[PDB]
């Protein structure tokens, strides 16, 4: 599912900003974890490893 | 020592000018020029 990961609570201020620039956009990859993708289990890290 | 009485003239001569500036120029420099709803000042590259 694209729109990459993984960011604390995502504060954004609006009186810092300007009526302007781009504001990059996260050339981040997209590199999920695979007990992170589905529940955790005793028997499927059994199975990852 | 003969310029206490031309020294005792600009500061006599300034609590005359603070004063007047004071009475007609009192907060008057407090207004902004900021941006929409933001936080920036608005400036063009060269003026203060």
């Amino acid at each position: 599912q694209p729109k990459p990961i993984g960011v604390g609570i995502p504060t954004i201020n609006l009186r810092k900003r300007r009526p302007n620039v781009q504001n990059p956009k996260s050339q981040e990859p997209v590199t999920l974890d695979f007990l992170d993708a589905e529940l955790e289990n005793d028997i499927k890290v059994e199975i990852r490893n | 020592l003969p310029l206490f009485h031309i020294a005792l003239l600009v500061l006599f001569m300034v609590i005359i000018y603070a004063i007047i500036g004071l009475e007609l120029f009192k907060g008057k420099m407090h207004k902004t020029c900021y941006y929409i709803g933001t936080d920036i000042v608005a400036t063009v590259e060269n003026e203060k």
